[PDB]
């Protein structure tokens, strides 16, 4: 899954050809998921594709049969445009954190944790 | 200053402390402005000074050669500043009476732009008070019509004999340009008072309690310190030098630097020369 | 520590309140004050995240500190506990002459800016609750504001996210690839180049092997322009045709090296290109694609030759995608046209139009193809885009002449904006800059950053 | 620091300025006329590597005006038609060195466009020449006017300007230049 994930058709016809040839390469890679998954139904697959916010709007008939890992395999074969948000909610989850983002720097807060054993090294950027 | 004297000629300055010839030869790259002096009738005092064109100037009171340098060359920096600051006093006090004081062989042209630019400042803040006044613009049209007249008086002569500073004309031409420009500018906004950012925005002159000029910009202030400059080129007042002004003025006002930049040829290293000539300092331009 | 701006809105303005310490915000006077404060803030925020999006927010990565905001924040007090009644105008006068326009150089990032100072002096009103002197108030209002941004607070298009998203995400899988982890030369790893360039010049022999004469001045001066414009293109497409006989000997052949075949292989195996060949002609980063536009090119000016020698040139409908230089034959047609009319050449303007064909020009040529982004061209009125809103629209003709000055122009001066027309989507350089009508509420279409781009490939 | 952008000055106010304070009256026009020149030089021409059109140039063009009207009324008097026609030889004093063969004649061909019946006026002196025609009857080399015509070029841009770059070739006679205008000068001419 990974490898595929990382990248290490007559069938469909609501779709572009962009997206058609990622629905070839996970044919012909996994076919498990193209049988589980039933890419003819233009009925919920038509509702998912014309959401905005389209990471919750799972179709939930699968919402047990499908991990969330593969929810994701699922979106970048027909949408990236949403790939950061899907990402981000995965770790979400995985992790329980409330946010990807972390915490502000102040250095008023990380003047009492440091100590004389070791000194503190502080990268600049361009504008810093 | 003596910095950026090499020691070959610091050397003969401490040495030859009563030689003439050393003195006019060596006296021009210690003080960038005068280019020679005079003498009096026994050697033992200096008078007046020279420009490159031949500007001359007196000294207020005679300046006593002695042996030890210093001792001499800090007279020569005092009375020289004392002499400058008389000289604009006497013209200002001349000037601001009801006839005018055109009289331009008695005064240096840094004299004469500066008296200019202070009673312009003066009557400008005077007349927003009062009234839109386009008399004030009329007359400094009618003003500027008269000096363009007689530019044709020394024009056709030329090369004469004792007789230069037409200079001091042309370098005045400019100045009233300037200020036809900002006189337009505000008629056409229709400025209420003067306590509106298109006033402040612009350089202003005034002049102290203590007769002493003090250049205001927007808040920021700085004071004229009498660097006596003679002739030289200054530049057109394009809306870049607006730009220029604004943010080297209150780069210093914060006590910071200023890294003007861009593209080849532009004008970014004779701008800051020509702030320091408005300004009454002393540039040391460099390489490095 | 890596020590960087936030990497969200509502993270700049928490970080923002953090570093202000609340007594200087607490004055007696109040309420028409800290609210300025809080513009300030959100002005510094929005002009720092604009730069996420290259180059349509901004066209470099300009370095905005917060320097810049403290002396902001100097310049409000001096405002504010100065006397009375502060003007809006100067604030942001001072503002763009001194501080944040003094990182500026093009002129268009400058109308921005300005866009930005005169809008901020209201906001996107559901999203925006703002308060009485309460500092804690300033506090929570900023987790009102969502969590993640939208680009319709700041003014850009839909498919400005799409784009960046899938950008963004091949990025992210390519770096997390990376963490999973002479002969070749002698290898095939620039071997679709050469393979690219026979399918690009099979069957044109006579296009990489004919010599123009080196001629001079005829009489109009745009048939010296295509004549000059035909040796160009012989002598860089078999300058071309040299340096990859070159390194295809060294390979498939039986040599030896130089230093400059190196550099070509160099630079070829890193996918750049090399200096030499944009010495004479900018093209695109992609050597294939530099091969394509320039072959393109190569068949295109034999064509231009042959329907120009009969001075048909005023008639058919041309394009610009194939000029190397386009405004020099612009600027053949403004001699073309001084020398027509009988006026002298500095007296003249340029204006293109869409309403009809021009009444007052010398001559008319049908220039179409262009392409625009960062709005939705209409004939007589500008539309904004939407969601699902494509990147790149294809645009009405256009008729194109010289109009001497003092004239009626076409279109009245009030009603139109000037849009830059640049040669590819990297934004690098500047043709000219035609109106286009807008019909009023311009500062629309300034923060949109519409563009113009002469073609694509 | 504090960064200060200085990216395109004006032409036309400074031109404008500038003629208006040196005496000439019709600055109005012929600053715009100048401008022009610029712009359409730098744009249409063939953009060879070594050739300019900053601030530099104008500087240059305004002080050679200036100079021409200086000595065309203490030696002379006034009138109306070498007022503008002043300005096409104070500027061909600069700009007619850097060109090619047909570059020159199409520069020539835009000045004829910009001013209509203004065309040309050539060199002025002629008694340098003799000497310079002597020296090279000296040195026993050939006498080509080609020569002659570079050699005087050479003495307008050391009056005009500090420092002169001589681009050319090898061998293609470009140091016999200055190396017989030293002599023919140093004949009359002070100390070289
Ligand atoms: N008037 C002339 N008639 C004939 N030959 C001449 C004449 N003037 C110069 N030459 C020849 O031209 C040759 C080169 O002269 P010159 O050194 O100026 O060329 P150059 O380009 O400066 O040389 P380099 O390439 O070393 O710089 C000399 O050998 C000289 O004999
Ligand atoms: N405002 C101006 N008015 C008149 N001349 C100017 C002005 N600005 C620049 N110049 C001229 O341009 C020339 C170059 O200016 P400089 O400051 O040296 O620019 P750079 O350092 O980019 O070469 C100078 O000779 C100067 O006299
Ligand atoms: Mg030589």
């Amino acid at each position: 899954e990974w490898d595929t994930f990382t990248g290490v058709d007559q069938l469909p016809s609501w779709i572009d050809q962009e997206r058609s040839w990622a629905v070839a390469t996970l044919k012909i890679a996994l076919p498990s998921l193209y049988q589980t998954l039933c890419f003819e139904d233009a009925a919920l697959w038509r509702t998912y594709y014309n959401n905005s916010m389209c990471e919750q709007e799972f179709p939930s008939i699968l919402a047990k049969k499908v991990s969330l890992f593969q929810q994701i395999l699922v979106v970048q074969v027909l949408r990236p445009d949403r790939l950061q948000s899907a990402m981000a909610l995965f770790a979400c989850k995985t992790l329980g954190l409330k946010e990807v983002s972390p915490l502000p720097l102040n250095l008023k807060r990380l003047y009492k944790e440091t100590l004389e054993i070791e000194p503190i090294l502080i990268i600049i950027s361009p504008g810093a | 200053r003596f910095y950026f004297i090499g020691d070959d000629d610091l050397l003969e300055i401490l040495g030859q402390s009563t030689n003439p010839s050393v003195i006019q030869s060596h006296l021009k790259k210690l003080f960038a402005g005068i280019n020679s002096v005079c003498f009096d009738e026994k050697s033992k005092h200096i008078t007046a000074m020279k420009s490159l064109e031949g500007e001359v100037v007196p000294f207020k009171n005679k300046v006593p050669l002695s042996n030890n340098v210093e001792t001499w060359l800090n007279d020569l920096a005092l009375e020289m500043k004392k002499t400058l600051e008389q000289l604009l006093k006497e013209c200002v006090t001349t000037g601001r009476s009801s006839q005018g004081a055109v009289d331009p062989s008695l005064f240096p042209s840094q004299i004469l732009c500066l008296a200019e630019q202070i009673k312009f400042t003066e009557d400008v803040e005077n007349a927003i008070k009062d009234h839109s006044l386009h008399q004030i613009e009329t007359q400094l049209v009618n003003k500027l019509e008269q000096y363009t007249n007689i530019d044709t008086s020394s024009e056709d002569p030329g090369n004469t004999e004792s007789g230069i500073l037409e200079l001091k004309l042309k370098a005045l031409i400019l100045d009233i340009i300037h200020n036809i420009d900002v006189v337009k500018q505000l008629n056409q906004i229709q400025v209420h008072t003067t306590e509106d950012w298109a006033w402040k925005k612009q350089l202003r002159f005034y002049m102290k309690s203590d007769h002493t000029c003090c250049v205001q910009m927007v808040d920021s202030e700085f004071q004229y310190t009498y660097e006596y400059q003679g002739n030289a080129s200054k530049l057109v007042y394009t809306p870049l030098t607006d730009k220029c002004y604004l943010t080297l003025t209150q780069a210093m006002k914060m006590g910071l630097g200023g890294n003007p930049y861009g593209p080849a040829g532009t004008g970014k290293t004779e701008s800051v020369k020509a702030l320091g000539g408005l300004l009454g300092r002393q540039v040391l331009v460099f390489n490095c | 520590i890596t020590y960087e701006s936030p990497p969200g809105l509502k993270k700049n303005l928490m970080r923002t309140y953090e570093s202000w310490t609340p007594e200087q915000i607490s004055k007696k006077d109040n309420t028409h004050r800290a609210h300025a404060l809080f513009s300030l803030a959100w002005f510094h925020a929005a002009c720092q995240e604009r730069r996420n999006y290259i180059p349509q927010g901004w066209t470099k990565f300009y370095e905005f500190s917060l320097s810049d905001l403290r002396a902001g924040y100097n310049i409000i007090d001096r405002l504010f506990d100065g006397a009375k009644d502060v003007q809006w105008e100067f604030v942001h006068g001072l503002l763009e002459n001194a501080i944040y326009g003094g990182r500026i150089d093009n002129y268009f990032d400058l109308r921005v800016l300005q866009s930005y100072l005169k809008q901020f002096f209201i906001f996107p009103y559901s999203v925006s609750l703002p308060q009485s002197c309460s500092i804690l108030d300033y506090r929570a209002v900023i987790e009102k504001i969502p969590e993640d941004d939208k680009p319709s607070f700041f003014g850009l298009p839909a498919n400005i996210a799409r784009s960046s998203q899938r950008m963004i995400s091949s990025q992210v899988i390519s770096q997390l690839r990376i963490l999973g982890r002479d002969r070749e030369i002698w290898s095939n790893e620039l071997s679709p180049v050469l393979n690219l360039w026979k399918k690009l010049n099979q069957n044109s022999n006579l296009i990489h092997q004919k010599v123009p004469p080196p001629n001079d001045r005829q009489g109009s001066p745009i048939l010296s322009f295509i004549i000059l414009e035909q040796f160009n293109a012989i002598r860089l497409v078999q300058s071309v045709h040299q340096s990859l006989a070159a390194l295809s000997k060294v390979i498939r052949g039986t040599t030896l090296l130089s230093s400059e075949v190196q550099k070509l292989a160099s630079a070829l195996l890193n996918q750049k290109c090399p200096l030499a060949w944009q010495s004479k002609w900018e093209g695109p980063e992609d050597p294939l694609q530099y091969l394509r536009g320039l072959v393109a090119r190569a068949l295109a000016i034999q064509n231009w030759v042959d329907k120009a020698e009969k001075q048909a040139l005023l008639s058919e409908t041309l394009d610009l995608s194939e000029l190397f230089h386009p405004d020099t034959f612009l600027n053949a047609l403004r001699q073309e046209t001084a020398r027509a009319v009988g006026r002298s050449v500095d007296s003249l303007k340029f204006v293109a139009s869409w309403k009809g064909r021009l009444q007052e020009a010398k001559l008319q040529i049908k220039i179409s193809g262009l392409l625009l982004e960062g709005c939705s061209f209409d004939g007589n009125q500008l539309s904004e885009n939407q969601l699902d809103s494509p990147s790149v629209s294809s645009v009405l003709p256009c008729f194109m002449g010289w109009i001497p000055q003092d004239a009626c122009g076409p279109y009245s001066p009030d009603e139109c904006i000037s849009l830059p027309v640049y040669t590819s989507a990297e934004r690098d350089r500047v043709v000219t800059n035609i109106d286009v009508p807008c019909g009023g509420n311009q500062d629309q279409w300034i923060q949109c950053g519409a563009a113009l781009f002469l073609k694509n490939q | 620091f504090r960064p200060v952008a200085m990216s395109h000055p004006d032409n036309e106010l400074i031109a404008e300025v500038i003629l208006y304070s040196e005496g000439f009256k019709d600055a109005k026009v012929l600053s715009r006329k100048l401008v022009a020149i610029f712009n359409l030089s730098r744009e249409l021409l063939t953009p060879q590597q070594h050739y300019d059109w900053g601030l530099r140039a104008l500087k240059t063009v305004l002080r050679g005006s200036g100079n021409l009207l200086r000595q065309l009324n203490k030696s002379g008097t006034t009138q109306n038609a070498n007022e503008s026609h002043i300005v096409v030889q104070a500027l061909r004093l600069n700009t007619m060195s850097k060109f090619t063969f047909t570059d020159c004649t199409r520069f020539d061909a835009l000045i004829k466009d910009v001013f209509p019946g203004i065309e040309l006026k050539e060199v002025e002196y002629d008694e340098l020449s003799a000497a310079l025609k002597q020296v090279f009857e000296e040195a026993n080399y050939e006498i080509i006017p080609n020569q002659i015509k570079k050699a005087l070029e050479l003495y307008e841009q050391l009056c005009q300007r500090m420092g002169v770059v001589i681009v050319g070739p090898s061998g293609a006679g470009k140091s016999t230049l200055w190396r017989m205008l030293r002599a023919a000068l140093c004949k009359t001419g002070k100390v070289v």
